[PDB]
């Protein structure tokens, strides 16, 4: 269980490599014992970690104009709202009430959707240049049914309503109750990050719950790790373990040596040393 | 100037509103091209079956209500884009 | 405020009811949309062959069953949504 | 409660008869939809040109048969459907 | 003329070229109409040669600290840059707004001594370029 003996097992396993088990060792404490932590070849000759806080997802923003920092290419928004759309949104008669009363409001709003067409786009990016309204839209990550469990995520920890057509509500009925809240929202060009996101706990732990029994029965090592992913998204952390190496054969011997200690560490956790 | 015949009258049709109930600007289709405009030339009057005509209920300075269609139609008189319809497409007079 | 012109009225239709015969709430396009409206403006009369006109038998404040069609067109008063349409499209009136 | 306009007519339709010329029951698109109906209220009656109101030969009590088409409109009051359609759509008169 | 590129870099071409010229472009997305355009949206220049092939503007009338943010901008998205396609493409951009753009052409007499003459001078370009970039031994 201690950090010292978990560091022992990672360089046992990594072919007597200290620095391996130090950095997973260092990687196991920070990110938890409900996280995930993966390993991706790098680009310098070090190792390095890097650990993601909060939830983050690998979409961006849908039109560059949104982007008011330019100095890092990024779109910044402090306490938004978070407007969880389930369906596609191309009119923009549909947003006019809620736009209307988060500018009455007067601060950002962010739309995550399955898609914005570009009438409503235009209409969008028109409108936070003039300043009337700062709105941020990306998309709905996921295909399909886990699309619609993340969306569900994000309102939970949000603590908001997802607006979906096969439940009974519009989305031109939606009021400020059905908006979510956070801190801080950060948008790239490819991930996007939403952190100190505003939700009673036991939202979160029955919800972490009930993915652990669909956890329990699932049967493909496939489905068992994006629930995973699932659990360390809504309440542990994400790491990543970059491999640092001169040539792609050494990479590749690399890469596997701490997988292998990655693999080790777990199960030495899980079930104790001899 | 123009002047129309029978009951057909000529009208300068308003500028699309950008803003709707608030700050929000629409822009592109969005904004639907309006369908209130002001009266500017007023013909005589429609001709009856026996022969006697009668005046256009709706007079010069008033604000009407149309439908666009295939029988409005869009004249450039000096510089300045008018449209001319009968007065079977006269909806309502505001105020 | 607006008045229609000659034999057209302007209503506004009733909300779309939810339970239908007792608690059961219809969601979607079960939900048609309602064909009963409530007349608030009234025009003067129909014009004749010969030329006088003869007043509505509807009146303002009754409520009016119509049959939808390309004739009826919607536009939008004081940020609501009322209805312009020919008397001829009036099928009756309740009570 | 509501009163047809002009020369208008409120009927309901009889039910499908299920047995025909004998014990046989007809079901499916076997049973075509009854054209034979019962009147419930009748309409002032026609507007002629010249100005004056016809009354309605049809009289409330009576049985009718029409002809279904695009001018009768179907409408549900008491929980109950009824037709509203012309009186040109009636085409001849039970007894 | 024609906008040089195709797809995102077009656009980016065109907004470095309005950032030269001092202009603004006209585009839908942003949401002005080309019939609503005035003299304020228009770029200027000095002198403007277009042949078959190139076009060419010379000394455009533009505030530096546009240009200046422009390619701090673009090295900011180089050091970004994975493939050495995208990497050389933002250096071009970045030739084109702030410095220059040379060419070498080899002459030889057959096409075995220009192939191997060219080799020689890639060769020692990259050298060049490695020795300004760290130093020499």
């Amino acid at each position: 269980s201690d950090s010292k003996a978990i560091a022992q097992v990672g360089t046992i396993s990594a072919n007597s490599d200290e620095t391996v088990g130090k950095l997973i060792a260092e990687a196991m404490d920070k990110v938890g014992k409900e996280g995930v932590i993966t390993v991706e070849d790098g680009t310098g000759l070090q190792d390095e970690l890097d650990v993601v806080e909060g939830m983050q997802f690998d979409r961006g923003y849908l039109s560059p104009y949104f982007i008011n920092k330019p100095e890092t290419g990024a779109v910044e928004l402090e306490s938004p709202f978070i407007l969880l759309a389930d369906k596609k949104i191309s009119n923009i008669r549909e947003m006019l009430p809620v736009l209307e009363a988060v500018a009455k409001a007067g601060k950002p709003l962010l739309i995550i959707a399955e898609d914005v067409e570009g009438e409503a786009l235009a209409t969008l990016v028109v409108n936070t240049m003039r300043g009337i309204v700062k709105v941020a839209a990306v998309k709905a990550p996921g295909f399909g049914d886990r699309r619609k469990a993340m969306l569900q995520d994000i309102a939970t920890l949000t603590g908001g309503t997802v607006i979906s057509e096969e439940i009974g509500m519009e989305l031109e009925k939606a009021t400020l109750e059905d908006l979510g809240q956070a801190k801080r929202v950060v948008i790239n060009k490819d991930t996007t990050t939403i952190i100190d996101g505003v939700g009673e706990e036991a939202a979160i732990q029955g919800r972490v719950a009930q993915i652990r029994q669909q956890i329990e029965e699932a049967t493909s090592d496939y489905d068992r790790e994006k629930l995973q992913e699932r659990v360390a998204k809504l309440a542990g952390g994400v790491a990543v373990i970059k491999v640092g190496a001169a040539t792609e054969v050494e990479m590749k011997e690399k890469k596997a040596r701490v997988e292998d200690a990655l693999h080790a560490t777990r199960a030495a956790v899980e079930e104790g040393v001899v | 100037n123009i002047r129309p015949l029978h009951d057909r009258v000529i009208v300068k049709r308003k500028e699309v509103e950008t803003k709707s109930a608030g700050g929000i600007v629409l822009t592109g289709s969005a904004a639907a091209k309006s369908t209130r405009g002001e009266v500017l030339a007023v013909g005589n009057g429609r001709i009856l079956e026996n022969g006697e005509v009668k005046p256009l209920d709706v007079k010069v300075g008033d604000i009407v209500i149309f439908n666009d269609g295939y029988g409005v139609k869009s004249e450039k008189i000096d510089n300045e884009e008018v449209l001319i319809m009968s007065e079977s497409d006269i909806l309502a007079i505001v105020e």
